[PDB]
Parts: C-alpha cells; structure tokens; sequence
C-alpha cells in the first residue's frame, strides 16, 4: 500500500426527497390539507446599490423595475406542513468503484473495526438530533408559534417532537425515541439491516397569512434575471440538497471549535460558506486522517474517526490526484 | 490588415513593432501544443490532465438505421490545445479578411498576397505554414476519471468503456438547429472562462449549443390536478373520541345525521372513474377489527366508510365505521338522493 | 419456465437527462444498465435468474427547471459543491453541462430460467430497494405483478424503435435525414441507443477496473416513437435487448 | 479588519402581509363585510398628449382605443376595510451572510450597545405614529371623512384611533396606546421576545358608490399594453411591500431638514420621489456612516445611530466588491 487507489468512489448513504408544502389549520393538522402555490410578482424599487461617484450622481434618481416571486399563506389557514422521506443504505455496500483490491480490503477491514469498536450510534444520534430541533427550515423556523415533528418508519408511529425546546448548538443523547430511531439508523449502517426507510412531517404554526421560504432555482437567461423558486408538481417545495446539507451539520470536532462554538456541514476541507473560511486546510483534512489511516496504519483518535466515517456515509469521489 | 488587428489584439504599453515582437514569439512555441481531433476530452469535465481524443477519419455507411458522427455533417475539425495559456493558433487561424473567407484556407492553398504580407511582416512564415498545414493528430492514451466509464455485457463477459464526447457533431447540431424550427433548448450553463479552459476552439466560439428535445407527449407532464387526483380525503369525526360508539359501532339513533352530513360536505365536486378511484383491500378492514379487538364482522353489522370511495375518499382505519343494515341502506340512499 | 415480470409505476428523481446533443428521454442503456445490475444483485444471491428484453412504459414526466413565455424550457441545476483536482479548496466551483428530469414510468422484464413464481417476485421487490435508476433515485412503486397477458398491461404509452423513417428521408448525411424525418412526424424523438467504436481493445494506465478490456466509444444516437398500450401490436414488438458486434454495442428490438 | 466582506446582507425585520380589500356600512362595522371585485374597461381618448406639429395635424382628431381596470364600492356600502399583518423578529438574528467573523462580532457588539443606551424605543414609537395615521392608505386617505384604526395583539384588542387627527408631519410619542404598543415592539427588536404579530384593521367612509385605489400591477413591455391591478385572493388589494413603504417614513434626520420639514423613507442614499432631490447623496449616506462606524471605530450622534439601526430593520444587501 503505497497510495490511494486511481479510482475510487462512494455513494451517499443518506437519499432524501423533494419537500411538499402543503397549508392547513392547527386545530385540523391531522384531517385535511390545502395546496400551497409560487405567485409571480413584479416589484419598482429604487437605485441603492453602492455605485461609484461619478454614475451615482448621474443615475441616483432612476426607476428599478425588476420581477421575483413569492408563496404565501392563505388568510383562513395558518399552519405550514412540510412532508419528505429519508432512505438509509449500509456504508459497506456503497463503495460503487475501486480499482485496487488491498486498498479496498484495508477499508473493509477499518469499517468493520469501527462498526465492533463504537458501532455506528454517534453519527447515528447525531442525525436524529439534527432531524429532531427542525434545523431543516433554515428561514421559516424564525418567528414560529409552534414546530412539531413527527417521523414513522414503516407504520410505527413514533411520538412527536418540540423542536422549539431543543438548541442548535447542543446534541441530546438522553431520549428514548431518539435512542430507538438513531439504535435503528446504526443497524442499517453497519450492515445488520438491508435498507430503511424514514418519513418526515413537520407542522409549522407560522401566523395567519404570513409568508413561506421556498428553495430557489438556480437558472441563466440572458433576458430574464428575476427570483425563480422551486415548483414540485405544482406546489411549492424544497430541494432535496438543501434539507442533506442541514441534516449533516454534525461537526463539532474541527479545530478551533472552542473559539466558535457552532456545528458545521461535514465537508473534505471543512469549507462552510455562511462563515467564508475552511476550518481544515491542513493536516486536519480529510485526506491526510485517510492517509494516516489506510497507508500508514497507525490508531488515530476517536473524532477523528468519527469524522471520517462520517465523510464516508456523505460520499464522494475520494480518488489518487489523477496525472497526465 | 491583419497588422492593426495584431496591435488591438495585444494590450500593452510597448510600441507597436514591440506589440508584433510579443505577439510573434508565442505562435511558433505554441504551434507545438496545438492539436488536432473530433472527441476531444474536458468538454464532461475541465479538471482532467492531460488532452485526450480520437480525431475519427473514417467515413461511409449512409445507410444503417443510427446517426454518429463523421457520417454526417462534419464540415471542420477540432483544433485543441492542452491550456489556455497558449491558444494563439486558433485565434490566429480563425480571422478573416476582406476577400471573406479564413486565414486557415489561405494558408492551405499558400495565397499569394497572404504570403507577401507575412514577408513584409516577418520571415519565418514558412515554419509557420510548415507547423499548422500538417499538424500531428494524437491518439487517445491513457484515462482517468472526470470521463465517464460503463460497464457492457459483451457475451457473457464484460467490457469497459471510456465515453467521450464529438464536439464537432455538437457544433454542427447547434448550427442545423439554429436554422430550423424543431423544438430544442439553448443549455447556456458555461462561462467564457471555462469555455476557453477547455481548449477546444470550437466549444470557445460556440459557449451555448442547440440542443434536441426529446420529450415524451405534452398531455403526459404532471401538474397540479395529476397530483391532486391521487391523493385522498379522510373525516374530522374521530370516533374513537365520540360518545355512542359501543367498541366501534352506530348503535345510538340521534348520531346518524352527523354522518350524513359529514359524508355530504366532503364529497361535493369529486366524482372519479373507477381507474381514478382508491381501491378498496381486504387488508385494512381486518387490520381495522384486529386493532378494534374482533375477528370476524359481528352478527348485525357491515362495514361502511364516512367519505365514499367514490368522491375522493380514502380506505384506511380513519374512514371506515361499522354499523348495522338498516341505517347502512338508510345512508346508502340518502348519498344515491344526494349524488345519483 | 419463462414469464413477465411487471414493475408498476417507479417513480425516479433526478435521473440523468444530458447526452451529447440530446436532453430529455435518458439513454436505453441507462435502462438496459439497471436491468443488468438487477440480474447481477439477484445471480450474486441466492435465488438465480436471468433478463433478457425491457420494456418501458412512460405515464408523467417533469423536466428539472421551468418554461419560457416563448415556450423554451430553461434548466436548472444543483449548486456545485466541491470538486476534487486544482481549485478544490476554494469555496466556488466550475459549472458544467447537466441536466436532470423526474419521471414516473412501469417496466416489463421477460424473465427466463428456474422458479419463476411469487418468491422471484418478493426477492425483486426486496432487492430493488438498492438500486438506481439512471442516476436517479427510486422512491417509490406501485407494486410487483407477474404477467403473462397483454390485456393486463395499464395504460401507457410505450417507447419502441422507429429507424425506418429515419431511412426513409431525403439527405445524403443522415443529420438531414433525421432532421427531415422529424419535420415530417411530430410524434418521433431523437434517443440514444448505444456506442460506436473509436479505438481498438486493450488496456490504459487508470481506469475503473483493470481486469476487463479497455475502448474508447462515441454516443450512438437514432429515433424512436411512442406507442400506446392499448393499441399496441404484440408483446415480443415492444422490448429492448442488447446487441454487440464488431464494436457496435447497441439496442434493438429484434 | 479595513473593509466590508465579500458577502454581507440583511435580512428585513419586519414582515407586512398583503392587504384585501372589503366594503361594509359604518353603522354595521363589527356586523358584517363584503367582498369588493374588480372590474375591466375599456376606455376611448381623443389624443391629448403632446405631439410634434408635423404630424399633428394629421392624427389629432383620431380617437384612441386602450384598456384598463378600476375598483369602487357598491351602492349599499360606504365604507372600506382594509385588513394586514406584521411579524416582528430580533434585528441581532437578521444577519443572513457574513463571510467574516470580526465583522460580526463588531456589529453584534454596537448592536449591544445601541440597545444599551436606546433600546429600539424611537423607532418603535415612530413605526407606532405611522401605523396610527395611516400613512399606508395611499391615495385612499384623500376625501375620507372617516377613518378609524384598531390594532389587535394575540386576543387583547387594543383601543381605536382616531386617524385624521394625527398630522403627517409630526410624530405623537404621548398616546397610551402608541407607547404601550412601541413597548412591545422595543421589547421584540431588542431580543427580549422572539416573535410579534400585529394585526392592523382599517375602516374608510368615503361614501356611497365611490372609487378605491388598489395596487398597480407592473407590467414590462412584453405581454401588452393596459392598467391591471392587483388581486389577492380574488379580491382587490394592495401590494406588502408598498405598505412597507409608508411604515418606512420616519427619516427625520437627513441634512437639510429645517428647509422642508417632513419625513421621507429610509433609503441608502435618501432618495424621496415625493420631491425628487436626493437627501444623502455624499458623507451622509449609509456607506459612508457605516464605514466610520464599524471599521474606523469611532463615535457617531445618535441621529446617525438612528438611521443606521433605521436601514439594518428595512435589510438589504450590503456587499462588497474586492
């Protein structure tokens, strides 16, 4: 073993769906619900934007016709409904490609030391944390009355959640549902289990004809250059990368956590575009913990596995640096 | 007049005569670096080493029934190169003069006013017509990934592939479908940049292609009514909350109205065929009475849902209501008074 | 003891949708592929089977993006998040290419060889939850049936080979041809149907496995057209099966 | 730090819903409403604009066939009601980017102190003043001889208004009722609450059969040509963020201010299309007093801490080019 295979790749272990969104009545959440529609709008604003000082006094009293759109409640229902579905694949059978055999038997081999060693439970609490606290709505779960979650796996169906009473900074291990839902996840990571499937609905109580986040398109026209937003078979909806990015903002082992005290996506670089600098550009990174594992074999801390497990169930194309 | 063309090309502060100096002694270093093909590689994927492609020569069999390329169309080869740090030769080749044709022709057939100009302008011309008139044509070796490679079952054995696109079929195709009316999209998802890391001159002129639209019929799009059609209604009325249920039976008089009612203004406006409607199962009714502590219907009693399979109803343990035979006919020909 | 096998209504998202010069209808042997890799998952477990011909039965479709006021179709696609090679650190990435296209359809496998029963259908049904399709991601299905008659089959509108017409066309090039033919008949689409050959066998320095043998290919590009069910002419007229010659991978329906 | 990041933007503080429109009589004013519609027509003018002499003489006796939209009342009803809403968030938890750490830490720590010594108290009452006269009812407000605003929090109805009495160039912070509920909205900007919902229901007598105002439709020169108004929900009404506009009117503290004496809206460069000169066209402008206050760190008159806090609550995009 003197390098990385020149080919190798993953697959994500964790395939969510297209959100719905659907409006309804608290007090009837559980009979009936309403579609909920993108309008087209066109708005006349004013010229603000930081021009230099020779076009502004030209140009400062000018016109803005610009077009967006937007989704809004209706003014009899106000609650917000959001539907979607989780699969869940084991991390053993999800290496699609790998064109060395030692290399591939070496990983098998740090897997299943891994699976006997903690068994999948961290990640797996981790996950059902984020699922629980709703950090999937990353607009609409400001300024809300009441957020419930409820999640079934094939027709149990577990007992609710209070996402408003639970803190994005901190992970809960102590909850029996959670404990389940997550001793279920890590069956189906290890290996125990073949397939599992997951449905999550959460009820917003955002107000009375209040309005709702869609996720945005992201489109090129030459002529148009307005807000797109995502229609999921005639209803307003959220794509399926947004609510994975949300659901894998478990990191809390990167360097310098205790000068920033916030979870973030799980990335090869510990790159996070909210904050604008990687938080592993060196020997934290993924690649040199999967160097310092595989080719060299030396036991490493137990973060680090974690996130590197954790790198692994998120999938990629962890490849040799390709040469002419 | 290709001299002022030279100096608006070149952006800097030297004189003129140093313009043409820098503009000069990069074409006869890059001439080397520039190739020649038809499936050039880096279209897929930009970040891959190396420049890799096949330049497809032969030609015949107008006849089979499938299109590919060199058999059709296939009026100019690519000229690639491995960066953008040297793409002079293309730009070179690529303008035009008042007669109105290339400057790659010209040097094809040694034009003679071309040939003087070149003399007047410097006197390496003929290395440079000697470097582009038979410029060498690579083979494809060696892969890596950024290409996207499949498995073919060959037999009973198998065969790796090493896909690559024809971006001169892509060329053609967008100017065919320029001057046509066939449905098709414009696929403007590239940036001039990236367009001329790529290296091939001509996916750098055409940045947005034409493109086909294969598409199933338009009556087979979904929308809102799809969608709508195939889910279901169920009722408010809990009856594992209401009085007058005797483990899950109509067994008082002044409850039935409710029902009827509740099955009345639900229904309105949701006729379906049959195809459209939810199809009833043995399972949940069993499901129902195992759950409701019973194996068999009791004696006296039929099976009833409050919102009718027929109006947009749904089958499951919400909409079913056990009840006895007189007030089933009873609610039966009250719904055939409402709805037919 | 041969038989049909029919997958109602797989609904799959995000399937790969950019060919070449093509952006809709993925290639059949996307379809083809899935199929083999079915085969393959169920022959490295117990219960051994084979497939031979797929039929494709489109019912709703929905290409990823949104429609003009011209009417043109504008694509979207997902924010690229980090791409390995030079420029993997920086936050921003290149864009290429793609296209993506949500389509719910049935599928129709002539299955052949031992047991062929209600327990080859339940193994399907199990096994199938560890697959995509195109690229794209099964949710979910309708049910599982075994099929021995036409009459069976629900509506749809199938998908079948029409390169006659292609053939048939004014044009020396066959661009012409196919550009003709398609001014001609609305109901006819540009689909891929498998690869040329563009190098000679052999093997590479860096390639996904490097057991088997290497070579390079083109995209095979034809026509085709849709057929309903209930007016279709017979069973055996409706499937896709493979077709190699000398470097002619391909898909026909013989 | 020396300069503003790469990405940096606001998100808006407070959110108005879209109103409708409905007709009722003054008499019957907590008994029942009815929906007011909107009706197409088609119009024929005589060519009054102003023509070159060339052609004038040929085409001035032409007629002129266009298209349009209008809205008025029925010939039962004679008074308007206009029904909206308002959520309030924290102004610290409005920061939807920022690809910096010192600069957040930076705003976060004026904000602190800007709630330190203020507490968000005069914008709230400002805001409070602007929702009391009823600034947002536009072109309604003229010939009204009635108007009457009532103000509902949760399930307590606060007290009515008395709207004409209010002028519209002075700001009233001695009503009980505008203080009690600018203590409200102090307490939710300042973080002491995490949400507010207002909801705001007017009544306009402008008599019998008479014409309503809604909202113009934007219209570029692409579909075709024609007035078109806004319809929310079948029914007519005005557009959210044109009710925003006249809340925003609380800029009291532009330069130049003892020569016209009135409020405009909170713009960037104080731009007011009501007079059309630019109020803040140089070192007064928000770029120029939010780099003296952040980065040169230094103490600014609590005017400009006003507009400043007054432009973060509106949100906007604030980036920087490299």
């Amino acid at each position: 073993l003197k390098s990385r295979p020149e080919n190798l790749s993953f697959a994500r272990c964790l395939n969510t769906t297209e959100a719905k969104f659907w409006q309804t009545d608290f007090l009837k959440r559980h009979t009936f619900k309403l579609p909920l529609l993108i309008t087209d709008k066109a708005v006349l604003a004013s010229k603000g934007h930081e021009m230099p000082p020779d076009k502004l006094e030209k140009e400062i009293m000018d016109p803005n016709p610009q077009k967006s759109q937007s989704c809004t409640l209706s003014t009899e229902c106000d609650t917000l409904r959001i539907d979607f579905g989780i699969k869940v694949l084991p991390v053993k059978e999800s290496m699609y490609s790998c064109s060395d055999y030692n290399y591939r038997t070496a990983i098998y081999q740090k897997i299943d030391e891994y699976i006997a060693e903690d068994g999948f439970l961290t990640l797996a609490k981790r996950y059902v944390n984020n699922i629980a606290n709703a950090r999937f709505l990353w607009r609409n779960r400001k300024g809300a009355e009441i957020i419930e979650t409820i999640v079934t796996i094939e027709d149990k169906e577990y007992p609710s959640f209070n996402s408003k009473s639970f803190n994005l900074d901190t992970f809960v291990e102590d909850n029996a549902t959670i404990n389940e839902i997550a001793q279920q996840i890590a069956d189906t990571f290890a290996g125990k289990r073949e397939y599992l499937n997951i449905y999550v609905t959460c009820f917003v109580k955002i107000g009375c004809a209040m309005e709702v986040y869609p996720s945005q398109e992201m489109t090129f026209d030459d002529d148009d250059k307005g807000k797109k937003l995502f229609k999921f078979e005639g209803s307003a909806g959220m794509h399926s990368q947004k609510i994975n990015n949300a659901l894998r903002t478990i990191d809390t082992w990167y360097p310098d956590y205790t000068t920033y005290e916030f979870p973030i996506p799980v990335e090869n670089y510990g790159a996070a575009r909210s904050i604008g600098i990687p938080f592993r550009p060196d020997t934290k990174s993924f690649y040199k913990l999967i160097d310092r594992m595989i080719l060299k074999n030396e036991d490493l801390p137990i973060e680090d596995k974690h996130y590197v497990m954790a790198i692994l169930i998120r999938g990629g194309m962890f490849s040799k640096k390709q040469e002419k | 007049m290709l001299r002022n063309k030279i100096l608006a090309a070149i952006s800097q502060k030297i004189p003129e005569e140093q313009k043409i100096n820098k503009y000069i002694e990069g074409l006869f270093q890059s001439i080397d670096k520039n190739h020649l093909a038809t499936h050039v590689a880096k279209f897929t994927e930009t970040n891959s080493p190396g420049n890799i492609g096949a330049y497809d020569i032969l030609s015949s069999d107008m006849n089979c029934g499938y299109l590919d390329t060199a058999n059709a169309g296939w009026k100019e080869p690519d000229i690639v190169t491995n960066d953008a740090k040297y793409k002079r030769p293309q730009g070179f080749v690529a303008m035009e003069m008042s007669d109105g044709r290339t400057v790659m022709e010209h040097l094809q057939e040694d034009s003679a006013e071309l040939r003087h100009e070149m003399e007047e302008l410097t006197d390496k011309y003929d290395e440079i017509r000697d470097g582009i008139l038979n410029m060498p044509s690579m083979q494809p070796y060696r892969t890596n990934q950024f290409i996207k490679q499949v498995f073919f079952p060959v037999g009973g054995s198998y065969h790796l592939l090493s896909i690559l696109p024809s971006t001169v079929l892509n060329y053609e195709v967008s100017d065919r479908l320029y001057r046509s009316k066939i449905p098709k999209i414009r696929l403007r998802l590239l940036s001039s940049n990236a367009a001329s890391t790529t290296g091939s001159r001509l996916v750098s002129k055409n940045k947005w292609p034409l493109v086909f639209q294969a598409l199933p019929p338009k009556f087979l799009e979904k929308n809102l009514a799809k969608a709508l059609d195939k889910e279901y209604l169920l009722p408010d009325i809990n009856i594992d909350e209401l009085e007058g249920v005797d483990n899950g039976c109509l067994i008082d008089e002044a409850l039935l109205p409710l029902i009827i009612d509740e099955g009345k203004r639900k229904g309105e406006g949701n006729y379906r065929p049959r195809h459209l409607r939810d199809e009833r199962k043995e399972e949940t009714v069993q499901a129902f009475l195992d759950k409701y502590g019973y194996c068999n219907i009791p004696v006296g009693y039929e099976v009833h849902h409050i919102v009718p399979l027929s109006q947009g109803g749904a089958d499951s343990i919400k909409n079913m209501i056990m009840l006895s035979i007189e007030h089933h006919e009873r609610v039966t020909e009250a719904h055939a008074s409402y709805f037919k | 003891m041969k038989g049909y096998i029919l997958l109602e209504k797989v609904n799959i998202e995000n399937a790969n949708a950019f060919n070449n010069i093509i952006v809709g209808i993925p290639a059949i042997t996307s379809f083809l592929g899935f199929a083999r890799a079915l085969e393959r998952k169920l022959n490295a477990k117990e219960i051994a089977i084979r497939i031979n011909g797929v039929g494709l039965e489109f019912h709703e479709y929905e290409l990823k993006g949104y429609k003009n006021k011209r009417g043109q179709y504008v694509t979207s696609c997902p924010l690229p998040g980090s791409i390995p090679g030079q420029n993997e650190k920086k936050l921003d990435a290149h864009i290429m290419n793609q296209a993506y296209i949500d389509l719910n359809m049935s599928f129709l496998l002539e299955v052949e060889g031992p047991h062929v029963d209600m327990s080859t259908c339940k193994s399907i049904k199990s096994t199938m939850e560890t697959l995509r399709i195109a690229g794209g991601i099964i949710r979910n299905y309708k049910k599982i049936r075994l099929i021995d008659t036409l009459a069976d089959i629900p509506y749809g509108y199938f998908l079948t080979l029409r390169q006659d017409n292609l053939n048939d066309a004014a044009g020396d090039d066959m661009l012409d041809k196919m550009i003709h033919a398609l001014q001609q008949e609305d109901t006819l689409v540009p689909i891929a149907v498998g690869f040329k050959a563009l190098s000679e066998v052999g093997h590479v320095e860096g390639q996904r496995d490097p057991e088997k043998d290497h070579c390079f290919v083109e995209s095979i590009f034809s026509l085709g057209g849709f057929e309903c069910s209930k007016i279709l002419e017979d069973i055996n007229s409706c499937l896709w099966r493979y077709k190699t010659e000398e470097g002619l991978y391909l898909c026909t329906i013989i």
